[PDB]
């Protein structure tokens, strides 16, 4: 009965191909037998123009559960990103990605990726998900700038 | 006072080109 | 003047509004049309968060400028 | 795996620590797996939980911490950053993806941290991170004023 | 079914141009036509579908494209 999840994901994929935000990527993976696996998407988020993230294209995996769209997907950067609100594991911590908070079934994959893009240059320092990014951000913004710029350069298309 | 004007595509097709020939 | 509302669904809704009427009215109007709420959505002009009590005047808005819609969120 | 040791780690108390004898440092270190930072953290908090200013208990806790941590840091594969991160998680100073229940009493862990960071075996690269999250506002830390500011003073030294 | 499909090219400025093309026509025809339209040269831009670069010999069929798919086009120049 999880076929509800697959029906909605194919619908998301369908819409994405016709109309997706410029510079973004979101492609379902394929099982060993060459068929689509709509439960595991390989995605990429471009840094927003006018920020230190500009020019970088950051790879992110979107893992869906069978109760989707009741539940949000898990979004993990691969590799894990240097960012205050990204766990060491690469999992993005954002309210719209939490079933108990701001998530709701209507939210599209497009909105998810746009949300994470917004997060990149607007971190929540009061509630960090990792220690490294928080520390550098608070003690040395010059070093933070360098790290972000370097990170974006490393992940340029 | 508010008044609706129009609702259209954010990125409309500007031009159509035919490569079938 | 005319003001465009750029959404996240690939569409733009255009409204005509007086130069000194708060955008609070435009907000609840757009929401009313797309069946959205205002807790879930936020608005911005040229990158700056819009307050409900702002009119096109003090924000120096002109004819056929664009308001951008975004899903409310916060990292953690 | 001596029973008195396992009994101590299960239900820590300064008395049990002392009663383990003058080899309590080496004993505890060996019974703990110093390749899994999560377990090193757990051992550290268990040991440091019975900390007391009284010299005898104080030395016993600090000697154990030193033994526990030198065995762990000397392992080239041991990830010091995972240790510090998870330590902060259990101490309730940093959120965790797996939602860990934070310990209640931070006096002991703080005093133990204070001793550890002054030791040569401690990776100096971790200090700035400790400083940040011990400085970061937190209700539990506001209740451990003296221990907190002492650790901070130690982290600012020289 | 149809011999042909519709493909769209989106630029950073939001512009969209739509092409009718045969499933087995090399996409070089589409890229040259876009260049002519925008008055640009092939080396000035790159085309991507599903985040992958499109080669001149790639056909819609080979890339498993579908009707109304959008191609993203990027300018390569940079200021200094």
């Amino acid at each position: 009965m999880s076929g509800i999840a697959l029906s909605r994901l194919a619908q998301e994929r369908r819409a994405w191909r016709k109309d997706h935000p410029f510079g973004f990527v979101a492609v379902p993976t394929k099982n060993p037998d060459g068929t689509m696996n709509l439960m595991n998407w390989e995605c990429a988020i471009p840094g927003k123009k006018g920020t230190p993230w500009e020019g970088g294209l950051f790879k992110l995996r979107m893992l869906f559960k069978d109760d989707y769209p009741s539940s949000p997907p898990k979004c993990k950067f691969e590799p894990p990103l240097f960012h205050p609100n990204v766990y060491p594991s690469g999992t993005v911590c954002l309210s719209i990605l939490e079933e108990d908070k701001d998530w709701r079934p209507a939210i599209t994959i497009k909105q998810i990726l746009l949300g994470i893009q917004e997060l990149l240059n607007e971190p929540n320092i009061q509630d960090p998900a990792q220690a490294e990014a928080y520390t550098i951000y608070c003690q040395n913004r010059v070093e933070y700038e360098k790290r972000v710029r370097a990170q974006a350069k490393k992940f340029a298309p | 006072d508010i008044q609706f004007v129009s609702e259209g595509p954010l990125r409309p097709v500007l031009e159509y080109i035919d490569l079938v020939s | 003047i005319n003001l465009k509302v750029a959404g996240q669904d690939g569409s733009v809704v255009q409204f005509k509004i007086k130069r000194h009427t708060p955008l609070s009215k435009l907000m609840k109007a757009y929401c009313e049309r797309q069946g959205l709420s205002m807790r879930q959505i936020r608005f911005r002009f040229d990158g700056q968060p819009i307050n409900e009590t702002d009119t096109p005047a003090q924000l120096e808005m002109e004819d056929e400028d664009t308001i951008d819609v975004f899903q409310q969120q916060t990292g953690g | 795996p001596p029973a008195d040791v396992s009994t101590f780690l299960a239900f820590p108390s300064p008395e049990k620590l002392l009663r383990l004898g003058p080899k309590s440092s080496v004993l505890i270190a060996q019974q703990t797996d110093t390749s899994d930072p999560e377990k090193v953290v757990s051992a550290f908090l268990k040991v440091s939980s019975v900390f007391k200013d009284e010299a005898t208990v104080r030395m016993a806790v600090q000697d154990a911490v030193d033994a526990l941590m030198q065995k762990a840091f000397n392992s080239s594969s041991f990830n010091s950053n995972t240790f510090l991160t998870r330590l902060l998680v259990h101490m309730g100073l940093l959120k965790s993806e797996d939602k860990v229940k934070a310990i209640a009493n931070l006096y002991g862990p703080l005093m133990a941290l204070n001793h550890m960071v002054q030791q040569d075996y401690f990776p100096k690269a971790l200090a700035p991170l400790l400083l940040a999250f011990v400085t970061k506002p937190n209700s539990a830390l506001e209740s451990c004023s003296f221990a907190r500011h002492s650790l901070l003073q130690t982290l600012y030294k020289v």
